[PDB]
DNA sequence: ATCAATATCCACCTGCAGATTCTACCAAAAGTGTATTTGGAAACTGCTCCATCAAAAGGCATGTTCAGCGGAATTCCGCTGAACATGCCTTTTGATGGAGCAGTTTCCAAATACACTTTTGGTAGAATCTGCAGGTGGATATTGAT
DNA sequence: ATCAATATCCACCTGCAGATTCTACCAAAAGTGTATTTGGAAACTGCTCCATCAAAAGGCATGTTCAGCGGAATTCCGCTGAACATGCCTTTTGATGGAGCAGTTTCCAAATACACTTTTGGTAGAATCTGCAGGTGGATATTGAT
């Protein structure tokens, strides 16, 4: 269960770098549902790049390129 | 003594647009990858750096997408960001269009 | 100048016997198969490059389709090629 | 001689795909299944476009698959709809959608 | 002395144009923006017609889908006309403006 | 009467656009606002297009290379070649 | 033997670039004047982002050029900006921006 | 495993010549540099597709920068570019 | 609720624009048969680095109290867009030179391919360097109560 | 506007990690130099199809009337921000075993490389054919007034 070591105060942290003032109670876990599917997705893409190459280890190179599939290239990780 | 609502906020926007560092915890951030990841293939392994690069991109994600609530919001003649608004960002932006 | 009109009309007469189709309906048609095609190539190409290997295999495809397309529709479409590289193997 | 598409049993051009893959540049080699493999991707997805758009024929009393047929076939379908997501369909129209609080107060 | 209400005909335009699929700009006004705009990168151009369509087709489906967006943010702010605010809304969140 | 090419696109025709796009109530300064829309779509695609032209060294745009441009600005489309 | 960098008067790897045009599989063939081009204009940006990157750097006091000072140069520059318009720079933040209405008081 | 690292460094020192730079941020500056070779090379590729052409030549090299930079920096990148093939061209 | 006015639906009709089906010419495919080359998988394995266990302490998450004020429901009015019928300028639709788009033939500057030679951009290892993070204090902003 | 509680600003300071810097080894590059191939500019030209012009045609500009929508003003409940107490779980500094990625040699299934033969998908010109789009008629629903 761990969608909820995302914690509020973290959300809230998040908001305000977005610039955010004031945040209604309901935004929390409705953030933490969007943070998940974004990480399905960019996970179940970098995990088919790892299998392809037929290794367990799921590589920067592999979230760099899925990432770059999914239209949000990373620029620090050799990508 | 005691700030009126909203002046800690604003004081923290400046904080933390001024600065870098990640806002999820550590830890947390690596367990919850590591449980999506395994829901979808069992026995995994992470370079560090393939985890940290995950959350680089998902709090610039989550940020961006923020911004856009708040104006979503502000379109509303309000300045409390809800739930209506992230959903109207997100099918805009073509997430659910 | 080629195009996949022909073959596109073969599949709808397996589909829709008595159904028919209009130029630009075929021109769309023509659109869509060259468009999918350039997608999964592409994606194949890089998978390659990425692993440093210098042929494009069915395996790249297959990864490529899984990639590229929405869950049912990738299930079918890599049973669907599986078989086409089956039944051709398993033939003189 | 007896053709690729016919071993493989597909409508698709197995040949041509083939050739195209070579001449696009995609890789210095080129196996002889991933032909065969994307060909029959290629027509089981023109199936399934048609398919539905065929469905949307019927539904309309036609007989002959137009644009619109394609595009109402396309955007009714959540994967197709995904998959086509940044396709702009000439001739296609939208979808008949008014939002309810711009219905009249009944 | 007939009259239909503010709205209904509205209500039926959009039921009639989202039956159809025909282009709802006038050709040439189009073609000749599009040449005008066109001269301002090379001079002395000539459009097949197909390129031409092409072009219409794209500037009404992009249109009609900002206008789509453009209706929610209406409606997001509980009202029933699109507005500027709202057509600029659109454009910041998809990346046109940002 | 003479008017202009930009205006050449007129209210009727917006507000046609507007209501397949499901607008039920029209703004007066929307037909404005859109031209300006509509004629940075233009450049854009267009700017893409007419370089593709220069490029194969012909004077006529041709419908393909509307088609790359369209392409290149995350905007396919099709039913025109390609 | 004179570097095709040189002769092309280019601090850039004329032949690196070269040969990753080959590896890369673009064309049957690369022309020489191909990597020669292709370099300059590899060179001429990081020069352009490097200068704003240093600038940044120095308008917070610091000798040593890092990602927020990147991230500043690139979303204060239209071009650049646009440029990298769906690029993320790891450790690179956003740019300070308080929408108006947030503020305090009046006038 | 090759970087531009050095060739960044050497036109750092260039422009702000008591500059250093971090790691990360080379880091940065290097995915920069394979970023937009890989869009240039690519437009270039397509480009040449489009016109049958087997050869990516410095020609098609210019057109793909000018669809792919933005007003100042595309107008600069062409002359810098033209600028140093000219003077390869004289130099042998 | 009661018509009156219009829009909308449907069953049928039919002319023709566009879809179908025939034929022949054919280069460009695409299949086949042989000779040669090579990419990359299997097998052995050196060595990076990922997982994980332990301990420490304090940065931070959690949970509560309390009330300032923002959201949202309601009333109200002025004004701005919608509907409409009046009338005309523009666009549209069909017909005709010519300008470029391509199809072809040529032949050279330029791009492989191959064999050496030599120069450079990584890097493994140990060593000295240096910018600035992070701690500190105190002088200057900023806030909010009165 | 004066005043006190707090946060912000900031130049000074020095331990520490991350950055610059030699020393030598180098095999992987990048370069220099014949031999061979050919991609595509370059000029010539026939045939589309694009621009232009004139008349069959169908929509837009315009003014007026007012209903209903958007936004200003008012109001009140309650939820969300700020502050505080408490304590735990992240993080941080280290160490260790072993998994598995990554280097290296070996060799065969499979892919490139012609060369030759067969067949097929595209183009062209001719004639045939038909799915359906508007045009009509009459019924029925919808809307707006009373």
């Amino acid at each position: 269960d761990n969608i909820q070591g995302i914690t509020k105060p973290a959300i809230r942290r998040l908001a305000r770098r977005g610039g955010a003032k004031r945040i209604s109670g309901l935004i929390y876990e409705e953030t933490r549902g969007v943070l998940k599917v974004f990480l399905e997705n960019v996970i179940r893409d970098a995990v088919t790049y790892t299998e392809h190459a037929k290794r367990k280890t799921v590589t920067a190179m592999d979230v760099v390129y899925a990432l770059k599939r999914q239209g949000r290239t990373l620029y620090g990780f050799g990508g | 003594h005691r700030y009126r609502p909203g002046t800690v906020a604003l004081r923290e926007i400046r904080r933390y647009q001024k600065s870098t560092e990640l806002l999820i915890r550590k830890l947390p951030f690596q367990r919850l990858v590591r449980e999506i990841a395994q829901d979808f293939k069992t026995d995994l392994r992470f370079q560090s750096s393939a985890v940290m690069a995950l959350q680089e991109a998902s709090e610039a994600y989550l940020v961006a997408l923020f911004e856009d609530t708040n104006l979503c919001a502000i379109h509303a003649k309000r300045v409390t960001i809800m739930p209506k608004d992230i959903q109207l960002a997100r099918r805009i932006r073509g997430e659910r269009a | 100048k080629e195009s996949y009109a022909i073959y596109v009309y073969k599949v709808l007469k397996q589909v829709h016997p008595d159904t028919g189709i209009s130029s630009k309906a075929m021109s769309i048609m023509n659109s869509f198969v060259n468009d999918v095609f350039e997608r999964i190539a592409g994606e194949a190409s890089r998978l390659a490059h990425y692993n440093k290997r210098s042929t494009i295999t069915s395996r790249e495809i297959q990864t490529a389709v899984r990639l590229l397309l929405p869950g049912e529709l990738a299930k079918h479409a890599v049973s669907e090629g599986t078989k086409a590289v089956t039944k051709y193997t398993s033939a003189k | 001689a007896k053709t690729r598409s016919s071993r493989a049993g597909l409508q698709f051009p197995v040949g041509r795909v083939h050739r195209l893959l070579r001449k696009g540049n995609y890789a210095e080699r080129v196996g002889a299944g991933a032909p065969v493999y994307l060909a029959a991707v290629l027509e089981y997805l023109t199936a399934e476009i048609l398919e539905l758009a065929g469905n949307a024929a019927r539904d309309n009393k036609k007989t002959r698959i137009i644009p619109r047929h394609l595009q109402l076939a396309v955007r009714n379908d959540e994967e197709l709809n995904k998959l086509l997501g940044r396709v702009t369909i000439a001739q296609g129209g939208v979808l008949p959608n008014i939002q309810s609080v711009l219905l009249p107060k009944k």
